[PDB]
């Protein structure tokens, strides 16, 4: 039955191996309204397709934490979470029960976030400069509609300047607000 | 201050700014285009695009590691050097917990039209050398490249400015965790005909 | 039974091409070999494509034309058996595009045999004398 | 041993008309058919243009089993010989070269003059001829009479 | 998977057969009868395709660039169409091989920044030759 | 096409895989169920692979290959095949 | 009266190109002799899209009657030799120059649909898979 539940997962999982990255694709999902909508976004897919599967459900869940807390890994989440199903299957084969596999999991994890301190070689000190800007916004910008993150840079960069007030040695107080920035679109 | 009416996409809209007094926290950028489908998605990248923003601030806002493939295999040797070095059962996930990195790397190959046994090889002999010392050397920096472009091989990530935030990629780690760890304790599920 | 129009000539494309996938494995010396299984149940290994087609069992009005050309073959040469299937069997497949294009079967002959005549002194200009004898050995190679 | 290996050079040598092999002459026959469908005509163009593509099938299927991309070996092979091509008819050369193979072995793409592969051009005219007396014996049919 | 794209092309060959005839001002004619038992006949592309309302996604996607070509532009609308299908049509054979979709999206991308290039150079715009508003007319 | 690579390895683990437990001085008894009623019970691997009778062919080539060990050397037979069955399993 | 309605629309846009298959052979030829440099699997993507320019010219001459068979075979001899401007003639069918006929297009309409033909065309081939929910 652990063999089934991965394979219900396996069906939505080639969708978004595709999705993350420069090169991903995109995946059109009718609406129940009658109108065609497409997006890279895995978060927004999720919502609108018809999923009765109640173990799928775990990593949709898992999603919504990618898509509320941060801006960015929503694609990502997917991935690493279908494929840690699928190495899995190789212990099950073995006779191995699921508690020292999820026993490993967790003493591996704890391995893994330890060094990823020792992974950071540059800090971005915060200047909030137009040019600094470029840098942090770029990425999260990219692997969607590739070969227009140049013009988009600009356009991001200035309108985040313009929200963040001028202040200096204070962080306590919070500044950016998400809502505070509405985009418009005219054919 | 200022109360105007300007052309946007061919339509007379009325526009709503100003220049300096009276700061205000609210902004708006203006999209044009002809195709209304690909305006969609650019107006939801920005919406994500400006959501890392909030991951600025002071919980690790600052640090940064390299992405497009540099740091999941950079990782792989990392978390092999701890298989070996703690006994017991736990070795056999600590290995399978390495080589679950390795769909990153692969999504990029493929989804890029470049080859499985191409990118995969090239990924280790760059992050594996021998260094006569024990300060590393060269760099650790090589990514997935796009190709497509330019001769062979890959090139470092930090020619483009582009990295993953250290906000995203380690919050990132603990969900996929979690998300797992509930799909693997369930042995058992009761549902009903809908 | 009787069968005409472009129904049997599909047919016959897909016979062969059926009968060409089998030996394209073997093609080359870094080709693979494969099993023939008689109704005994007995088989054999080889890497020889000229075997192959004398020990296949195909029943197909073309598929023994291809035992002819390998025999034929063999008689002469003996060195490009499975090439000279190929070959045959690519102008095949590219003969159906040229069905729902309006060409008739013997412009598609004709121009087939223009090409043949004129790439025969293409080849001339190909073909030479052995040299390279001085200054460096380009016999050291070869063995 | 040594038998086997001297029968490969002497077999080679014993005809005094040799062309290079691995891919040589199919690549070569690729470009002189294109123009040549041009100068001609008569709906024969069409004819023409797949009967030179047709060549590159024996490429192709070497890269498969070379472990080699075929879009790679076989694209760039014909614009080798076709930037070759370009002063050959003017009787003057400065870095064209040609006879570019093929390396099965090796993967990458040598020169196979001196590579040491080479095959008799009567082994290629009784190819390229029996191949199509095979082919049009089959197209000649347009029934199926079996009783 | 792949299989998907395969299904994509035929839809948009099927809307392509039908405006085939259509290209050309002595093109053949296409007549629709909709469920409101009107029956209309019209020359031009747009119309056509806004009477169908094809729910198939990659076959709606031909008909909002057709309408785009007939608004900004107003000609072109059935050239449009019949290239961007003929277009699905010779990447059909490269997933059979191997090729991956996202090489042969960059690989058109390629062809028209050199095709573009060219249409500037083929273009007649004079300058030196001593003319005026008049004599070129 | 690739539906043969697949029977071959098949054919390679349906062999071994009677063998799975015949192998070592523990290996236990298996029972060969003839079609005129008759059984088997030697724990022989290399007795018992000469009286199974198998379909795909690649089942038959690890029979002769197996053949030609059993005359060089008296034991060894079952060992090969396990091992050389667990490489097409892990490839 | 005819002769305004020529130049009227030959003034409004100043970007002209000539027609009847010149241009639609001219950068179907121009992307195979360029395409050495693109050698590879970028080499065998452009020659094909070099060949689909040419469905343009075909359903042309099939709606006016003409054969496509032998209009392609006589079109690119003539435009590979001596002038490139020989074109197609849309009434009686022979080799002839539209520039000499006076016979024009915009190029506009051209320029507008390759862009919109490739940009969705790549929307097409980036789709996997397709939901489509009921309602």
């Amino acid at each position: 039955q652990i063999i089934k539940s991965i394979a219900a997962i396996r069906e939505l999982h080639q969708m978004c191996l595709t999705s993350m990255g420069p090169c991903g694709r995109n995946k059109i999902i009718v609406n129940h309204l009658g109108k065609i909508i497409i997006t890279n976004d895995a978060a927004t897919m999720l919502r609108e397709l018809d999923i009765v599967h109640p173990a799928v459900k775990v990593l949709v869940m898992a999603t919504e934490q990618q898509k509320i807390d941060m801006g960015d890994g929503t694609n990502l989440v997917m991935i690493l979470a279908g494929e840690l199903l699928n190495v899995s299957e190789k212990l099950i084969s073995m006779g191995l029960s699921a508690v020292e596999i999820i026993q490993g999991y967790n003493m591996a994890r704890k391995f893994t976030l330890k060094e990823l301190d020792e992974m950071v070689v540059g800090e971005i000190t915060d200047k909030n400069d137009k040019n600094e800007l470029l840098k942090m916004i770029k990425p999260v910008i990219s692997s969607k509609k590739y070969g227009s993150e140049d013009i988009l840079s600009e356009l991001v960069s200035e309108a985040v300047s313009h929200v963040l007030p001028v202040a200096q040695q204070a962080g306590e107080i919070p500044y950016f607000n998400v809502d505070s920035i509405r985009v418009v679109k005219i054919m | 201050e200022t109360v105007k009416t300007m052309e946007i996409g061919g339509d007379r809209v009325t526009v709503f700014k100003q220049e300096q007094g009276e700061i205000s926290r609210t902004s708006t950028i203006i999209l044009r285009g002809a195709t209304q489908n690909n305006l969609d998605d650019i107006e939801r990248a920005i919406d994500d695009g400006v959501a890392a923003v909030k991951g600025l601030m002071k919980p690790s806002g600052g640090k940064l590691l390299p992405g497009a493939g540099a740091t999941e295999i950079e990782l792989i040797s990392r978390i092999t050097k701890y298989g070996e070095r703690t006994p017991g059962l736990l070795q056999l996930a600590i290995k399978q917990f390495a080589v679950a990195f390795e769909v990153v790397p692969r999504t990029l190959a493929e989804t890029a039209g470049l080859d499985v046994n191409e990118v995969l090889p090239n990924l280790y002999a760059a992050h594996n050398v021998t260094e006569p010392g024990a300060v590393k050397t060269d760099h650790l920096y090589k990514g997935v490249d796009i190709d497509g472009e330019s001769d062979e091989g890959v090139k470092d990530i930090r020619e483009e400015n582009i990295y993953d935030m250290l906000a995203t990629k380690k919050f990132a780690i603990n969900v996929a965790t979690e998300a797992a760890t509930t799909v693997l304790s369930i042995d058992q599920i009761i549902m009903a005909k809908k | 039974e009787k069968i005409s129009g472009d129904d049997i000539r599909n047919q016959n494309v897909l016979a062969t091409m059926a009968v060409a996938n089998v030996v394209k494995s073997s093609l080359g010396p870094v080709g693979l070999d494969k099993m023939l299984v008689d109704d005994i149940g007995d088989f054999t290994v080889t890497n020889d494509g000229a075997t192959i087609l004398s020990l296949l069992d195909v029943q197909h009005p073309a598929g023994k034309i291809l035992v002819e050309l390998a025999q034929q073959q063999d008689r002469e040469i003996g060195d490009g058996t499975t090439s000279v299937v190929i070959i045959a069997s690519e102008l095949l497949k590219r003969a159906n595009e040229l069905v729902k294009n309006k060409i008739h079967p013997t412009t598609i002959i004709t121009g087939f045999r223009v090409a043949l005549r004129e790439a025969i002194r293409f080849i001339n200009e190909v073909l030479s004398t052995s040299v390279d004898t001085l200054g460096k050995e380009t016999l050291i190679n070869i063995a | 041993s040594l038998h086997d290996s001297l029968s490969v050079v002497k077999r080679t040598l014993e005809s005094g008309n040799v062309v290079p092999g691995g891919g040589c002459v199919e690549a070569a026959l690729n470009i002189y058919l294109d123009n040549f469908a041009t100068t001609v005509g008569s709906r024969e163009q069409l004819a023409i243009a797949e009967f030179a593509a047709a060549l590159l099938i024996i490429p192709k299927t070497l890269a498969v089993n070379a472990a080699k991309d075929s879009s790679e070996l076989v694209a760039k092979l014909r614009s080798y010989h076709a930037a070759s091509q370009m002063a050959k008819p003017e009787d003057v050369k400065r870095r064209s070269y040609r006879n570019y193979g093929l390396d099965l072995i090796r993967g990458k793409i040598v020169d196979e003059i001196h590579a040491g592969v080479l095959e008799p051009t009567i082994s290629k005219v009784k190819s390229l001829k029996s191949a199509l007396e095979a082919c049009v014996a089959i197209l000649r049919i347009d029934t199926m009479i079996t009783v | 998977g792949k299989g998907q794209i395969i299904s994509n092309i035929n839809a948009c060959v099927a809307v392509q057969e039908a405006l085939k005839p259509t290209l050309g001002p002595l093109g053949s004619d296409i007549l629709i009868v909709t469920s409101n038992q009107k029956t209309t006949i019209s020359n031009d592309g747009a119309t056509i395709l806004k009477l169908l309302d094809v729910v198939h996604p990659a076959a709606k996607t031909l008909v909002d660039i057709s309408r785009a070509q007939d608004a900004e532009v107003g000609d072109g609308t059935t050239s449009v169409t019949i290239l961007a299908g003929e277009l699905m049509k010779e990447a059909k054979p490269f997933l059979e091989e191997g090729i991956s979709s996202h090489l042969i999206m960059k690989g058109y991308r390629k062809a028209v920044s050199l095709a573009v290039e060219k249409i500037n150079e083929l273009a007649v715009d004079i300058t030196s030759e001593k003319s005026s508003g008049r004599e070129l007319l | 096409g690739r539906q043969a690579q697949i029977s071959n390895i098949t054919a390679a683990k349906a062999v071994a895989d009677v063998i799975r437990t015949c192998l070592g001085p523990k290996a236990m008894l298996k029972m060969l169920l003839d079609p005129m009623g008759g059984l088997v019970l030697t724990n022989d691997g290399h007795a018992i692979l000469r009286e199974i009778d198998v379909a795909h062919p690649a089942a038959k080539s690890m029979l002769e290959l197996s053949r030609t060990q059993d005359e060089e050397v008296g034991d060894g037979t079952t060992t090969v095949i396990i091992l050389a069955g667990e490489i097409l399993a892990q490839c | 009266h005819d002769a305004i309605m020529i130049v009227k629309r030959a003034l409004q846009n100043k970007l002209i190109v000539a027609g009847g298959g010149a241009t639609e052979m001219e950068v179907s030829k121009c992307l195979r002799d360029y395409s050495k440099t693109i050698a590879g699997k970028q080499q065998m993507i452009i020659n094909a899209f070099a060949k689909a320019l040419e469905v343009i010219p075909r359903q042309l001459c099939e709606n006016a009657g003409f054969d496509a068979i032998e209009i392609l075979n006589k079109l690119r001899l003539a435009h590979s030799k001596g002038e490139k401007w020989y074109g197609v003639v849309f009434e009686t069918e022979n080799i002839g120059d539209n520039f000499a006929k006076f016979v024009w297009e915009p190029a506009l309409v051209k320029i507008n649909a390759l862009n919109s033909a490739t940009e969705a065309t790549n929307l097409i081939l980036s789709v996997d898979e397709t939901i489509t929910n009921k309602g």
